């Protein structure tokens, strides 16, 4: 928090412990399935799913993986973006969105584009 | 000989006896354990050769569990006598507390369908986990720890949110420093939480209850 | 007529009274908690001020 | 130690060894230096059996 | 070629005991 | 490998944790069910005792009373429970509303769907079978709102609209905690009963007549009650 | 004293004894006070009940659909729902009352008539 | 009717107060607290020199 | 059976099977509260609790903390006074009479003693 | 430069030929490919692996939503396109215009 920041810190704490409870609730998933889950436990699922995909980026070395250019998000943008998913504000779009796509402005594009 | 070269060196830190002048060494050495094997060779070595063991796991560092010490498994064979009174009264019931605490996270999703003594300490566990987190580069002397342990075991957060708990610990230490200093200053130079003193603790934490804010915007009283 | 209004109105009246009770209580209450909300901020715009003038010194 | 995590639940006597083990980037060294960083009210006692 | 794969789908051709009782308390019918 | 078999030790300890939790929950909801079963017996002795009054003084020609005199159709009403983890519970229900249709037809009865709870709705439209109607989501937690609106539904296929001739009704029956077993009970038409042996207002016939359905809705509702028990 | 219980359809709503048991049964409205003959009837779909409690004062119950039963034991009343006059909220028995729904129409009409109108 | 009123005016008064009294001790631990970092920061700048 | 008494045997797979019972039970009673067991688990409950605290002993070592000299209950004393727990012949006293007490004359004692 | 990691359980469930969609890759990519190839082609790789992985997420929900099973749909149509059976090659264009 010293040097990132209090905002930057926390962000990254908060998806770090999604995907960490997310983590460890593959196992419960994959064998009694997701309904069996707490309320809580399945909206953090949802959320962690998202933030995985979010996490994912269309690198500019990698356009010959993907076809599509690649994409530069500034620091600021990340940590609002990881700020609003680990909040809720975007549990309502489809987590395929999320993929690939680099910044809020192409999460919104491919949103609209499913 | 490996295993000497540590036991070697481990058994310098000793407490000499008052003939060769009292003093004591103490050791903390640090293990890394490959993917949490304890089971290695070198952690089984010096897991033999040391009085006790903070075992502190990543999966516990990103639950934000930090300083990530698994409580439980950790062990320290000295025990209460390498605690003041005044901790060893108060930290007595916080090992049960946790380990009941970890025995019912599996029912959190089911707090209405449990008896009201196992949800009071799935709720008191909770908080008494937040209150064990702290930050980094900022240790906490004995008479802080033992108001901050004092306001778990005692039930005094079981009205906080868990989410401030970690906050209501700071302003509260922070509100007694500085107003409050008598129950500091009688901790530390007594060693123990004397019953006046309690009083006076219970009163100021009451009085700062009143005039802290939760984060979600509720009272706690 | 009068005795109809009379019991009426001694009904409104107990309920007023009723729900005045509860009226000063939770008014009381709420002047308390903004009391309060404003000291806890007061105490934190300290808190703050204390780490800018620290971080600048 | 400072911490009290430790100091509560594993408590640390003088005259003892203790051993932080666990694997990278768990918080030992923090911890650590935090023990190292809370002997210093005991410092400024003046105190050597403090 | 969209129009080829739609014009082909076309024609395409996808291969797709107890009993509940009212007790009535006398001996006859 | 030995990295795989430590994460699958660790799967198998979470999914322990989680099974002992729900076999714990599952203990303390079936004392709430079963108390729920004992709290509507009440009710059920005292209508079921003015039944057998008003039969004794009715004319018992009411049509639920009197089989059709060519059964066609034969509603089956299925309660299964609306969550998984219940073991063979939906599989049994499910196994004995298989041999009752077998046993409809025959006796040339055409069995119609009627179904209580999410997971029979998807064994039988994997089999491709039509359910007129289906209720879902109480299973867990029956009131008697969900009876009321069962038994309707029920009576006015039997009264009818293509209709039934005959109605039934499978559920896992509450004999004891160690069993429970899937029973069907035909819930119209029903057996007048003559055993060996009052004031009516207004007279006995419409009193009857506006009694039976209230019976129909009640031994429904205990049906269900005793299905939510048998499930947890 | 008359034995007076109501029972609801999902449990047993009250057994307290009483004096005087009061409601408009389907043909009419009817009073019953110990030693009544035996006696079955339905009540209106709008019906209340009104129990002479004998020590406190008596008891207003809006009824949905019951059914009385007099018996030389006790004087049952049959329930699918029922609120005692304390628990009916007024505003929404008054919002039912106007409802389309025949049987929510009638239990808030039901609601209003126990509160006291 | 009469006791409420006066006793919902009381009340309000009370609650005048009880702000007032908060208020004062909130300007006194911003104080206190303002005193102590201030304290805290001259101590890091010594230590820096 | 063989190497001890058959009684001896018998008895202490009696208490073993009491004790496991009750530590199968410990989950219901820790998450479901006491009241939800049945009439002859509250039976075996207190049954197993007396047996359990039974076990315990005013050992020698203990005489340098609290004065009372350790006792020596011999073997066939220890038998039949087990036998007789498991039977419920003493499941009517308190169980902080069963607490550091060698033999039925101690138990007795105590017993008398609260 | 890549692998084309085949798998027995894939080739059993009748995947053939086997490739492991997640696991297999070519970091020569998209240069290796005819432009129309890579057009049709670009993502197909990475949507497949993120089928894979949502169908063993998905293999016990009772709750998908709309996207979700669309995506399910998809994968499976891609699966079923992309087996073949040994000694029947298929010519660039023929492929091309088998995955569009
Ligand atoms: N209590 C704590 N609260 C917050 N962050 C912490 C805490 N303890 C440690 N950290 C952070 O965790 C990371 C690891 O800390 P540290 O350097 O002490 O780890 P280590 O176990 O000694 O590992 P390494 O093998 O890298 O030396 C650092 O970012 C440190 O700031
Ligand atoms: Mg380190």
């Amino acid at each position: 928090p010293a040097i990132v920041g209090d905002e930057h810190y926390r962000v990254a704490q908060e998806v770090i412990r999604i995907l960490q409870r997310y983590k460890d609730l593959q196992d419960i998933i994959a064998i009694l399935g997701i309904d069996e889950l707490s309320e809580e436990d399945k909206q953090l699922v949802n959320r962690a799913r998202r933030i995985e995909r979010f996490l994912s980026q269309n690198m500019m070395a990698a356009e010959q993986f993907t076809g599509q250019p690649g994409s530069t998000v500034p620091l600021k943008e990340t940590i609002e973006a990881f700020d609003k998913l680990t909040k809720g504000e975007f549990d309502h779009l489809p987590e395929q969105a999320f993929f690939l796509i680099g910044g809020l402005d192409d999460l919104a594009k491919k949103a609209e584009s499913l | 000989d490996v295993f000497y070269l540590h036991s070697r060196l481990l058994e310098r830190c000793a407490k000499l006896s008052d003939e060769l002048g009292g003093g004591s060494m103490t050791g903390l050495p640090i293990i890394e354990t490959k993917a949490n094997d304890i089971s290695a060779f070198i952690p089984t070595n010096v897991i033999s050769i040391t009085d006790g063991q903070c075992f502190l796991e990543s999966d516990l560092f990103n639950q934000g569990v930090r300083p990530a010490i698994n409580v439980g498994v950790s062990v320290s064979r000295v025990g209460g006598a390498a605690q003041i009174k005044a901790m060893k009264e108060v930290a007595g019931s916080l090992r049960l507390d946790l380990s009941q605490y970890r025995e019912l996270e599996a029912f959190a999703a089911f707090a209405s369908d449990l008896d009201a003594a196992s949800k009071a300490q799935l709720d008191r566990g909770a908080r008494l986990v937040e209150l064990l987190k702290q930050p980094q580069y900022s240790p906490l002397a004995v008479e802080e720890q033992v108001v901050a342990i004092f306001l778990g075991t005692q039930g005094h957060l079981d009205s906080v949110p868990v989410e401030d708990v970690q906050r209501f610990e700071s302003e509260l230490l922070e509100h007694v420093k500085a107003s409050h200093s008598d129950i500091f200053d009688g901790i530390r130079e007594t060693k123990k939480l004397s019953e006046e003193a309690e009083e006076k603790l219970v009163s100021v934490i009451n009085e700062f209850k009143k005039g802290f804010q939760a984060s979600d915007g509720s009272s706690v009283v | 007529a009068e005795r109809e209004a009379m019991l009426a109105k001694t009904a409104a009246d107990n309920r007023k009274s009723a729900e005045q009770v509860a009226a000063a209580q939770a008014d009381y209450e709420k002047e308390m908690a903004e009391a309060r909300a404003q000291a806890s901020a007061l105490r934190d715009e300290a808190r703050a001020a204390g780490r800018s003038v620290v971080d600048e010194k | 130690t400072g911490i009290k995590a430790i100091d509560a639940m594993t408590p640390i006597g003088r005259g003892q060894r203790q051993l932080i083990i666990g694997d990278r980037k768990t918080g030992k060294t923090a911890v650590c230096v935090d023990t190292i960083l809370n002997q210093r009210e005991a410092w400024l006692t003046g105190d050597p059996k403090q | 070629l969209v129009s080829v794969i739609n014009e082909f789908k076309k024609g395409f051709q996808a291969s797709d005991l107890e009993k509940e009782s009212v007790k009535v308390r006398k001996p006859a019918p | 490998t030995l990295r795989e078999l430590r994460g699958r030790i660790r799967s198998a300890g979470s999914i322990k944790k989680i099974t002992k939790a729900q076999e714990l929950i599952a203990t303390s909801r079936i004392a709430k069910a079963q108390a729920r079963v004992e709290a509507a017996r009440p009710y059920a002795a005292e209508i079921t005792n003015m039944l057998t009054e008003l039969a004794g003084a009715s004319a018992l020609d009411h049509p639920l009373l009197v089989e059709r005199k060519q059964p066609k159709r034969a509603g089956v009403l299925v309660v299964s429970s609306d969550r998984g983890l219940c073991g063979a519970y939906n599989a049994n229900v499910l196994r004995r509303a298989e041999e009752l249709f077998s046993l409809l037809r025959d006796e040339g009865k055409d069995p119609v769907l009627y179904v209580v709870g999410r997971k029979a709705l998807g064994y039988f439209s994997f089999r491709q079978r039509t359910v007129v109607e289906s209720w879902t989501g109480f299973s867990e937690r029956p009131t008697y709102e969900n009876a009321r609106e069962i038994a309707d539904t029920l009576v006015n296929a039997f009264m009818a609209i293509l209709g039934v001739d005959e109605l039934h009704i499978v559920f896992t029956e509450f004999r004891s905690m160690l069993s429970q077993t899937a029973v069907a009970r035909r819930a119209a038409p029903m057996e007048v009963e003559y055993v060996g042996e009052y004031s009516f207002e207004p007279d006995p016939e419409t009193l009857f007549d506006a009694l039976l359905p209230r019976y129909i809705a009640t031994r429904v509702y205990a049906a269900l009650l005793e299905a939510a028990a048998s499930e947890s | 004293d008359l034995n007076v219980e109501i029972v609801a359809v999902e449990r047993e709503l009250w057994s307290g004894p009483a004096t005087f048991v009061f409601t408009r049964t389907t043909a009419g409205e009817i009073g019953i006070l110990p030693r009544h003959i035996p006696l079955v009837a339905q009540l209106v779909d709008d019906a209340m009940v009104r129990v002479e409690r004998e020590g406190e004062d008596d008891l207003r119950i809006a009824v949905d659909g019951g059914f009385l039963s007099v018996t030389e034991e006790t004087v049952r009343i049959l329930v699918e729902n029922a609120q005692f006059e304390s628990e009916i909220d007024a505003d929404a028995a008054k919002e039912d009352a106007a409802s389309d729904d025949e049987r929510t129409a009638a239990w808030g009409r039901a609601r209003l008539r126990a509160l006291g109108q | 009717l009469a006791d409420a009123d006066a006793m919902h005016a009381k009340a309000l008064a009370d609650a005048k107060a009880e702000s007032e009294k908060v208020t004062e001790e909130a300007k006194q631990d911003s104080e206190r607290i303002a005193a102590q970092l201030s304290e805290q920061a001259g101590s890091e700048a010594e230590r820096i020199k």
